[PDB]
């Protein structure tokens, strides 16, 4: 549910309302060498 | 034929979003008078519809931004070394010194787009927070930027796979149509004529003021539009006051209706027709924001052979920035520098048999010929192995006569003249 | 609303004639990944449109070079790219792992092997001079036997 | 698999743009009349809008 500002809400866990900060997505990283090909 | 070449950055600049606003039903036209909204409760169901427009233009706003910066699920990380084989890209990496993780660029373009009016609109004249915060679009752009030089143009279709950068400009460069070979030898040259040309960027940015015009036209216009609605609301529209007040407190109960009545009806219709032209914005901004998410797809994340559309020239890679309501492409392309002049023919046939180049064009300096490619001068011994025959040379109109060097004759004869030395000795005994 | 719809329906006729009536190769336009082909079908006030794509599954990291120099001369790949599983080398497609020897007839040879960065050494398999030799072999042979009485 | 070939010509016609036009308020709505202007002048600013 967005909020605004970059701050988002749900309904979750005995159960109730959350307010929280969006993730872009999971990171991950690159091995980049001179003298490597994939 | 061209003996020379240049690289050019270009730059371009696309609006992405306009600002949100919301307006209030009662407080603009009515405000804090009990019996103008009273009287205004009869007129039906207008504000519901224009609440409804201005919710639906917001939300359409945030879909913008979100559909054109979104479009990589995984956020990738350049490597600490910073060595890309003689590239420098310290001017578009984000910098850690700063608080805030901007470049250069993004920087200048965040002071050159300048932003108690807002205080005084107390007349139920809000303006919302958009979804994306500037650090997430600037995050997102940081992870295109380093998904585009240490992966090439396969992040964009599957998994991640690395590959030198030395490398990926060469294939750049095969895909031109120009063979690989040429930067191996001039690597050194190209970096140099990188290097510098992104330098120059940084100036013409700040050079003249009407670079950044696109950008300021979309809040000049919001800004203008919300001082003229508040600023409409001192004209007495025919009535006998501008105040709605005094009209209460001066008359009974039964002629004042009709002033207000007035009154009302002038302010309901400039209203209606602010919301008009904010529809026609919004979707002009749409029309704007398409256009920019389809450059964003084609040019960075792949090679672009649509002539003229990522940049003048032929394309070789894209880099974006973000900037307020909008973004910014630095267009990296391949121009041909000085040519010479040449005597050029479309055949050569030697034994009764025409000879056509599988890729390239014949050539003469003057006396000899040779084949080379079209984009670089590159001049070698005509040979079988560059060229296809097909037919006899009695048809084409315009061909010459000049012997063709068969690479088969050195591949074999190197052979066949020992073996007849090698006859002529064993004659002897 | 109906100018809306109108560009909305221009966009769809694009793709109708581009990415169904022949193959496209605007990245990221008629579907994620590589595009093969695409089949239409209807839906009230709509299409829909099935793209079938192509992806690159696991994959496997080795050493290249940009160049190999072996006799004096440097030589550079017609079609693919230079790979090695760490003893010796092989030139293989980019889509796709299919590792061959090395020969002239996948190499084309510029210049000298001193002006290039990163080179290696390694012989190439020359194979047009295999071939002469499934006769120059017969030749010394008969040679051998013309001269042994 | 074909064994000829025939070079056509097709023609296409685009609109680029349309014909400019001007409107002045006083003389459309009050015609050659000073009382009617004068009483026009306290209705705001749609005129510099339009
Ligand atoms: C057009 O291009 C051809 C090919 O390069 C030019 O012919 C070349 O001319 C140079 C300059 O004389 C030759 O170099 C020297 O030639 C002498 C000839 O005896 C030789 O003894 C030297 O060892 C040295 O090689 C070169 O050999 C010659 N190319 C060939 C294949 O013989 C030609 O001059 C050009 N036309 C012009 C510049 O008008
Ligand atoms: C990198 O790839 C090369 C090329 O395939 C590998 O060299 C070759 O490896 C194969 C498979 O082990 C060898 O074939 C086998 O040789 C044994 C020797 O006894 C034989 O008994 C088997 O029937 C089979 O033919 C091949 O001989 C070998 N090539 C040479 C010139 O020795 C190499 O092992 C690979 N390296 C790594 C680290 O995987
Ligand atoms: C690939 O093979 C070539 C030739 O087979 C190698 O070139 C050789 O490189 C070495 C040093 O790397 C040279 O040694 C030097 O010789 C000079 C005298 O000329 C001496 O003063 C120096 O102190 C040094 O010892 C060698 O001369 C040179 N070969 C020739 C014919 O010039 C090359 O190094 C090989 N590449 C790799 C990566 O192994
Ligand atoms: C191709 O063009 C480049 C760019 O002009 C040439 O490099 C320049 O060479 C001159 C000397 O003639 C130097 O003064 C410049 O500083 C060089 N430019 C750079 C960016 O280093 C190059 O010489 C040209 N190549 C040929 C064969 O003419
Ligand atoms: C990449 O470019 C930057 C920007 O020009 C280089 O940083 C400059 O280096 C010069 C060298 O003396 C200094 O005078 C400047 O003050 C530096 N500017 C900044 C903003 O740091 C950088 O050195 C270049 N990269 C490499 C490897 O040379
Ligand atoms: C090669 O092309 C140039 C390009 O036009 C020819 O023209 C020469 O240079 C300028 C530019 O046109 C003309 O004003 C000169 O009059 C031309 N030179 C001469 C001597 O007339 C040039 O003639 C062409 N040369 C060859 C050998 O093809
Ligand atoms: C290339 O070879 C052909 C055939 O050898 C030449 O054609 C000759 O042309 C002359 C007149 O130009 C005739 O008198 C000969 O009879 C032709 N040859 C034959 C076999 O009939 C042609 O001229 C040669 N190219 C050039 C530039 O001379
Ligand atoms: C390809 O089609 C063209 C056009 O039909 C053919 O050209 C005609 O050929 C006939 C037979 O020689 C002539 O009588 C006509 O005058 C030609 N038409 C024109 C406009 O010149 C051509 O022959 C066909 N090619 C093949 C290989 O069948
Ligand atoms: C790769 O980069 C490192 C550091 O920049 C350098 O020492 C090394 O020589 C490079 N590799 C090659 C093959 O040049
Ligand atoms: C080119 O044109 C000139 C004059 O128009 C003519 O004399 C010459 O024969 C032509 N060359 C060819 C190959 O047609």
């Amino acid at each position: 549910i967005p909020i605004g500002a970059g701050i988002c809400a749900s309904y979750q866990t005995s159960q109730s309302i959350i307010a929280y900060t969006m993730s872009l997505g999971a990171e991950n990283s690159v091995a980049y060498s001179n003298n490597s090909i994939a | 034929i061209p003996t020379n070449f240049t690289i050019s950055v270009t730059t371009e600049i696309l609006p992405v979003s306009m600002t949100k606003t919301s307006v209030d039903c009662t407080m603009y036209i009515c405000g804090d008078s009990t019996e103008c909204s009273n009287l205004l409760l009869q007129y039906g169901s207008f504000c519901t519809q224009l609440n409804r427009a201005l919710t639906g233009i917001a939300v359409e706003q945030d879909k913008n931004t979100q559909e054109v910066f979104a479009q990589v699920k995984q956020i990738y990380k350049t490597p600490p070394i910073k060595y890309f084989g003689g590239f420098n890209f310290s001017q578009i990496l984000p910098d850690p010194s700063k608080p805030s993780k901007r470049s250069f660029i993004e920087d200048l373009l965040f002071n050159k787009v300048t932003l108690l009016i807002c205080a005084q609109k107390f007349k139920g004249l809000t303006v919302l927070p958009p979804l994306l915060t500037d650090e997430m679009i600037a995050q997102y752009t940081s992870a295109l930027l380093a998904g585009t030089i240490t992966s090439g143009w396969t992040f964009g279709a599957g998994a991640a796979l690395q590959i030198p950068f030395a490398m990926q400009m060469a294939y750049r460069f095969n895909g031109i149509g120009v063979t690989q070979n040429v930067l191996y030898e001039n690597q050194k040259l190209i970096a140099n004529q990188f290097n510098s040309a992104i330098g120059k960027i940084q100036d013409s940015l700040s050079s003249t003021a009407s670079a950044l015009g696109k950008l300021q036209d979309v809040v000049n216009h919001n800004a203008q539009a919300l001082n003229t609605l508040v600023k409409q609301l001192s004209s007495k529209f025919g009535a006998i006051s501008s105040v709605l007040n005094d009209i209460f407190s001066r008359l009974d109960k039964v002629e004042a209706e009709v002033q207000i009545d007035r009154l009302i009806t002038g302010r309901l219709q400039s209203l209606q027709t602010y919301v008009t032209q904010q529809l026609i914005r919004a979707a002009e901004i749409r029309a704007s924001a398409n256009l920019a998410a389809t450059k964003m797809s084609e040019c960075v994340l792949g090679q672009s052979k649509r002539v003229d559309f990522c940049g003048k020239g032929y394309h070789l890679m894209s880099f974006p920035q973000s900037a307020p309501h909008g973004v910014v492409f630095l267009h990296v392309t391949y121009v041909p520098a000085q040519e010479k002049n040449f005597t050029t023919a479309p055949a050569i046939c030697h034994d009764g048999k025409a000879h056509f180049p599988r890729e390239g064009v014949f050539v003469s300096n003057g006396t000899h010929w040779f084949v080379t490619q079209r984009n670089f001068y590159e001049p070698q011994i005509i040979t079988t192995d560059n060229t296809f025959v097909s037919g006899n040379c009695d048809v084409v109109i315009g061909i010459v006569n000049n012997t063709v060097y068969d690479p088969l004759q050195p591949e074999l004869d190197s052979f066949k003249e020992e073996l007849d030395k090698y006859f002529k000795n064993h004659t002897s005994p």
